[PDB]
């Protein structure tokens, strides 16, 4: 799990960052051949143990998980600040891909969010939650090939239970997440089901924002009365069927991922026949 | 935008 600082090339373009500082592109020595790897480096400007246990504890999470669809940690390094070493997927963030490249095709949307249940149905036989689960958190390898990413809000669940309670309401992604998340700071795998529907909304709106105009706590009064967000253009009618039963608003009549996956699985091979 | 704080 440990790297060695002299085996990691890192370039001086920066891929993105962040509060907790940036993500670099590099290159790692292997036993013969380099690998190219995405580094998420922590922000040195002020000391913050805050920073580094949430690296550590998102490391921990990634390294129990091995799933063509999920993103393969590498392993760390403490150098001139902690870093997390990361598989590079070239193509990058779902949304910005989306917005970049208005001509793909719906039967290509419908594959990638497919490959994202695929990886989803895993973390859930795994019994880990992943509560960040949106566009921007899937990553393209090609066209053809998404990974779900962002192991930062993610938690093993207890052996005795089937969620996790949250002790106090931080900085969250309220858009994507379900009532009972709102309501009761519980988080199950059900509730990423409630977020995958909203990654759908987007990927089938192209990368838009979802909810567009409105704070979070008029979304939950917008839930509250019953209403959801309307089809996408062109979005094929049995998958705006599938977001809406994803956001059954009781978790104990909401579907699992394996329900998901073989609903997407089944829809996928009947628009590869046409 | 993305992340609300309680
Ligand atoms: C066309 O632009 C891109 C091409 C490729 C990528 N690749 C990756 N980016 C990040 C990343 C980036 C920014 C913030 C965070 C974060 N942790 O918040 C993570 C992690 N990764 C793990 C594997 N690959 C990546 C990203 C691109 O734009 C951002």
């Amino acid at each position: 799990v440990y790297l060695d600082r002299k085996l990691l090339t890192l370039e001086d373009k920066e891929l993105g960052s962040g509060n907790f500082g940036t993500v670099k592109k590099g290159y790692y020595q292997m036993k013969k051949v380099v690998k190219t790897v995405a580094v998420k480096i922590l922000k040195n400007e002020a000391n913050d143990p805050a920073l580094k246990d949430e690296l550590l504890a998102e490391a921990n999470v990634m390294q129990q998980l091995d799933n063509p669809y999920i993103v393969r940690m590498i392993g760390i390094c403490e150098a001139e600040s902690w870093m997390l070493v990361m598989e590079m997927a070239e193509l990058g963030p779902l949304n910005k891909y989306l917005q970049q490249n208005r001509h793909v095709k719906d039967k290509n949307i419908i594959e990638l969010v497919h490959q994202v249940s695929m990886g989803m149905k895993y973390l859930e036989e795994s019994n880990f939650v992943h509560r960040d689960l949106a566009a921007r958190n899937v990553l393209l390898v090609t066209q053809h090939y998404a990974k779900i990413s962002d192991f930062g809000l993610s938690k093993a669940l207890r052996a005795d239970e089937n969620y996790y309670k949250a002790q106090t309401h931080g900085k969250w992604p309220v858009k994507w997440y379900a009532p009972e998340c709102i309501n009761y700071y519980k988080f199950s795998s059900k509730s990423d089901v409630w977020s995958f529907g909203v990654l759908m909304w987007e990927a089938f709106s192209y990368g838009q924002k979802p909810y567009r105009g409105m704070k979070g706590s008029e979304v939950t009064a917008m839930l509250e009365k019953g209403e959801r967000m309307g089809c996408p253009a062109g979005c094929p009618r049995e998958m705006y069927d599938l977001m809406n039963l994803c956001w059954t608003y009781d978790v104990e009549n909401r579907p699992g991922f394996a329900a998901v996956e073989l609903r997407l699985r089944n829809y996928y091979y009947d628009v590869v026949n046409h | 935008e993305v992340y609300e704080s309680p």
